[PDB]
């Protein structure tokens, strides 16, 4: 039920904003990827 | 190795044995006897230059060592063993090459500078550079879809770590004259194989950017700008952008599109966005919003693309055969043999007679024969190998000992007059490709201080 | 990284034969070559397919998310 | 796979090179026909 | 018998001994 | 890029027929015939087959470059004898030898064990 | 019969070992390219990726999709897309498959053709039907995945051939060969001392006179017999994809005749 | 990668050259064309 950030190793949808820092629930591993687009992506089957 | 003729039973010999080998091969299987061991057991030495100076060496422990009391037509012509004094001995020859030449089959076999060029070419190729790159945000960078390990090969490689990951791929080789394409040092390759994804690369390239801090409380800022004030924006499309201002991974990005929100606040608008450099274009990959030192917002964006070969694209064996494609084609026009098999490659006769790289002739002879075997054929630097000594395995498999082989001209299916030296070889992928490089212009970004048009394809230059 | 779909070359079917032939070398404890007749291949280009392909994936699988 | 030996800096992967520093030595050598030195002593010196 | 000649195929045996405990990159390293 | 797309191999596009028939005025009663989208598969063929027909005094064909499917056809014949009208029969000729070989296939395959 | 006979060899369900007689070369070979990039077939060619965590890229695994052979023996009664006149696909020019794989097993799931999915309406024909020869039943091996691993795809299969695409030729390979030993001097054996021992002799030797030295060089010998072999994939049962053959290649050498016709009225 | 760890450099008496000495301690082939070639050694 929607997301935007993740955990680079306990991958756990986290999610935030401005001034909200930029870390992570207990392991602090400030890194955080951003997971997918809802949108599906086409491709070429060549 | 050190030879001390301190043997009560005979001459001069080596004071390592049989047995301390055993003990040792006995340690690899256990995955006590190292290498300090040979070391701290007075039997290898470290000698640099200067020592070296001073004392006798043998080439191989055996042949230069035992009694005179018939020789193969077909080996080398190794010299003789006219000396009792050898103080130490060469654990193996091929241990004079440095990582790059450990790679080079046969190099025994090379116009001596032949193996110079191919000894930078390895160093533009393509395969896997680490495993960890599907974590790995480094600026440009090369995987090949299909590594495979060479079928000729080098004792040398098991330390290089090679058929662990390898750097392009054993193609079906041809060796002729056809539509002339492969002319003048370029290759046709087919293009049915480069549709079964023969030779598709990965390429991934990732762009940065922070939020530059002032001590008197001014900050840059991710966000989703339009207009309001300044103008100073970019002409891409920044529809894109969420409202951190990052595209998300499965995006399609291609033009000119921005990649990256950022303000900056001067006394409000002023642009500093990240667009995706003009020519390229692709997918997102991976974005990643993380902090630096200072507290600030530090983020590192990666587009991921997938190139096919194409016709300007470059290639080469390991001989410094360095040739470019010309045209593809289909198994419909290809020169197939009888067999039914048909190339992946064709190469022009011509691009051996001067280059005179036999090497690169033996391996596909060598790969032939241990394609068919599959016993990892041994290409490895001097040895006791011969070209007689394969035909040999090559006729015992029922194919031309020399390689060669009928060939039927693919537009019409009538014989080929004459035959082709048909077979594997492998072939690296170099980067520099050609949609890299084609560039055109007319008028368009002028330098400020002369006025002239700007330097580089990078820039829209001339 | 997983087995090729496919011959380059010749165009044969051979993604299916990697666990088959993968099986004729711990199991039934036998030598490439044949291992490969065996499987079907009996071509070099659909051969050299098999022979040499290095399954990274494994590896990749490795790592964690 | 990886063997590292390199640093990391400010990101980047930093490698240091081997600075090679034969010298110190003595050779004669014998000179064309046309000109009026007949031979020479050479020596490269440089400090280790 | 624990004390015999050494053929060529030997050789390499000690040479992977040497890069079980060097390493290729033993220089920048030591 | 530049790279064409794959299906103009076999696609005809806006404006234009599989032939197009040009008179050859080098010499006297000969034609040449440009085929579309087409290549050696078709064009080699209709080419040997056509070389038979007693009344063909020439015949020759050629892809002008790779890079496009087409090739040009030329054939010459006996005064009184329209070529155009060889060409046909020799496909038919074509067709018919085919006719037999997909029947006498197909004979020997039912009559056939795995 | 009345003209080109055959008198298949061996025979299987992959192979059609066979012998071409009495025919042009021309003929023998227009026939052999046909069979490699003419015959209308089924394959996947847009791959809508949902969800993927995989250590393929998305690209990856699409092209592999492509690869993987599907059922198409009714291909014949399949509009290819661009004549349907729906806007772009409809269950009367295309076949819909799906995947989707979860990283349960604490121990690499794989993912299998098999684990496609139909999801379009088949009309009832054999077509879009993962084609599979694998002992066990899961052929060709699409890609592994770990821990909480995912893969949610969607693809679309359409006709297409070897020519817009390897991806859909039904060939594979096809043996091909004549006068195994060389009387109409179709070539000039490369030796260092005899031709006859250094250039290995062929299977397909008895089935044809040796020579007989003496005798003078026949020059009037065209080329009657062949000793061809369709092999095949799967798409297609190794007859077909030599009939089929023989007929692709026949229609074409018609709408030449057909054109030659809507050209005669002007 | 690797050879790049290997690598030898050597500023500004013949010594682009290959060595004796340069035996089993220095490759033999590797090193780059033109420019600065021979003053940079893979070992």
């Amino acid at each position: 039920a929607t997301l935007k950030y993740i955990c680079a190793e306990c991958s756990s949808k986290l999610s935030l904003s401005r001034t909200d820092a930029v870390r992570c629930k207990d392991c602090g591993h400030r890194i955080l990827l951003k997971a997918r687009t809802k949108r599906l992506v086409q491709f070429e089957a060549r | 190795f050190i030879v001390e003729d301190d043997e009560s039973l005979g001459h001069k010999e080596l004071k390592v044995r049989k047995g301390h080998i055993a003990k040792l091969m006995a340690t690899e299987y256990q995955d006590e006897y190292t290498w300090s061991s040979l070391l701290n057991e007075g039997l290898v030495e470290y000698i640099d230059a200067e020592e070296e100076e001073s004392i006798l060496i043998a080439m191989q422990p055996e042949d230069l060592e035992p009694a005179e009391a018939d020789v193969d037509p077909a080996k080398r012509i190794r010299v003789s063993h006219h000396a009792t004094t050898f103080t130490h001995c060469e654990i193996h020859p091929s241990m004079i090459l440095g990582v790059a030449a450990s790679i080079i089959p046969f190099p025994d076999h090379n116009q001596s500078p032949r193996n110079t060029y191919q000894s930078a070419m390895g160093k533009q190729a393509m395969g896997v550079f680490l495993t960890n790159y599907n974590v790995r945000m480094d600026t440009m960078a090369n995987i090949l879809y299909y590594p495979q390990k060479p079928l000729g090969t080098t004792r040398a490689m098991e330390y290089l770590k090679f058929r662990e990951l390898p750097a392009g791929q054993n193609a079906i080789v041809a060796i002729a004259c056809y539509s002339g394409y492969n002319q003048e040092d370029s290759m046709i390759m087919n293009q049915s194989s480069i549709d079964r994804g023969l030779f598709r690369s990965l390429f991934f390239r990732s762009y940065m950017d922070q939020e530059k801090k002032y001590g008197m409380s001014i900050t840059e800022t991710f966000e989703k700008p339009q207009r309001t004030n300044t103008l100073r924006m970019k002409h891409g499309t920044y529809d894109k952008l969420d409202d951190d201002g990052l595209i998300a991974p499965g995006v399609r990005v291609s033009g000119e599109d921005v990649i990256i929100g950022k303000t900056t606040p001067i006394s409000s608008k002023r642009d500093a966005s990240t667009p995706l450099r003009s020519t390229e274009n692709g997918i997102v990959d991976q974005v990643l919003v993380t902090t630096n030192q200072d507290g600030l917002k530090f983020v590192k964006v990666r587009v991921r693309t997938t190139k096919i070969p194409q016709i300007g694209d470059k290639f080469a064996s390991r001989h410094g055969q360095k040739g470019t494609i010309g045209i593809t084609y289909r198994r419909e026009d290809m020169p197939f043999t009888a067999e039914g098999i048909v190339p992946d490659l064709i190469i022009n006769p011509h691009a051996i007679p001067s280059r005179m790289t036999v090497a690169h002739l033996i391996e596909c002879l060598l790969s032939k024969v241990a394609a068919l075997s599959g016993n990892e054929g041994d290409a490895s630097p001097f040895t006791d190998i011969t070209v007689e000594g394969i035909s040999k395995l090559l006729r015992e498999h029922g194919y031309q000992s020399r390689g060669f082989e009928v060939m039927y001209n693919g537009h019409t299916g009538k014989k080929l007059m004459a035959q082709i030296f048909f077979g594997p070889t492998y072939y690296q992928r170099l980067r520099h490709m050609v949609d890299d490089k084609i560039h055109a212009r007319a008028r368009g970004p002028m330098q400020v201080l002369t006025r002239q048009p700007v330097e580089g394809r990078s820039r829209d230059g001339g | 990284m997983i087995v090729p779909v496919r011959c380059f070359s010749c165009g044969k079917v051979v993604g299916d034969k990697w666990e088959s032939y993968l099986n004729l070398l711990q199991e039934d404890e036998l030598d490439e070559g044949t291992a490969l007749s065996r499987l079907g291949l009996k071509r070099y280009c659909c051969r050299r397919m098999i022979l040499t392909h290095v399954d990274l994936i494994e590896k990749f699988l490795r790592y964690n998310p | 796979f990886d063997m590292g030996g390199y640093f990391i800096i400010n990101g980047s992967e930093k490698v240091l090179i081997a600075q090679e520093r034969a010298g110190n030595i003595v050779q004669v050598f014998k000179k064309a026909a046309p000109s009026p030195i007949s031979h020479v002593a050479e020596i490269r010196s440089a400090l280790e | 018998d624990e004390s015999a000649p050494i053929t060529a195929e030997d050789s390499w045996a000690v040479i992977s001994a040497f890069f079980r405990e060097k390493g290729l990159v033993s220089q920048q390293l030591d | 890029m530049n790279a064409p797309d794959r299906f103009e191999l076999f696609l005809l596009g806006e404006g234009e027929s599989k032939l197009k028939i040009d008179p050859d005025t080098k010499a006297p009663n000969a034609v040449v015939i440009t085929f579309e989208k087409e290549d050696h598969t078709l064009g080699n063929l209709i080419r040997a087959e056509l070389l038979n027909d007693r009344k063909v005094l020439f015949a020759a064909y050629k892809v002008e470059h790779p890079f496009f499917a087409r090739f040009k056809l030329r054939i010459q014949t006996t005064e009184g004898y329209d070529p155009k009208d060889a060409l046909k029969n020799a496909c038919n000729s074509i067709i018919n030898k085919l006719g037999a070989l997909k029947t006498n296939f197909e004979t020997e395959w039912n009559l056939q064990t795995l | 019969e009345e003209g080109p006979q055959v008198k298949i060899r061996e025979a299987s369900k992959d192979n059609v070992d066979f012998i071409l007689s009495n025919v042009d070369l021309a003929m023998a070979n227009s026939l052999r390219r046909v069979m490699i990039a003419e015959i209308p077939t089924l394959a996947i060619d847009s791959v809508e990726v949902e969800t993927n965590t995989t250590v393929l890229a998305d690209e990856f695994i699409a092209h592999r999709l492509g690869l993987i052979p599907l059922q198409s023996m009714d291909i014949e009664q399949l509009e290819y897309s661009r004549d349907c006149f729906c806007e772009d696909h409809c269950d009367k020019c295309s076949v819909v498959l799906t995947l989707q794989a979860f990283g349960e097993s604490e121990s690499t799931t794989n993912v299998y053709s098999k684990d496609l999915v139909i999801v379009s309406n088949l009309m009832g024909r054999n077509i879009g039907h993962p084609i599979i020869q694998d002992k066990e039943g899961n052929g060709v091996l699409i890609c592994k995945l770990r821990k909480g691993q995912e893969l949610k795809l969607t693809c679309v299969a359409k006709k297409g051939i070897a020519k817009e695409h390897a991806k859909w030729g039904p060939a594979a390979a096809i043996e091909f060969e004549y006068d195994p030993w060389n009387k109409l001097k179709h070539t000039d054996y490369w030796y260092e001392q005899d031709s006859a021992k250094e250039w290995p002799q062929s299977k397909n030797c008895e089935y044809e006179d040796p020579p007989n030295e003496g005798d003078p060089f026949d020059y009037k010998a065209q080329a009657d017999t062949f000793y061809m072999n369709v092999e095949s994939v799967g798409s297609i049962p190794v007859d077909q994809v030599v009939v089929r053959g023989i007929d692709t290649l026949q229609k074409k050498v018609a709408s030449i005749l057909l054109a030659l016709t809507q050209m005669d009225q002007d | 990668t690797l050879s790049h760890l290997r690598r030898t450099n050597t500023p500004i008496a013949k010594p682009r050259q290959l060595h004796n000495t340069h035996w089993g301690l220095v490759c033999p082939a590797e090193t780059p064309e033109g420019q600065a070639c021979g003053l940079v050694k893979n070992l």
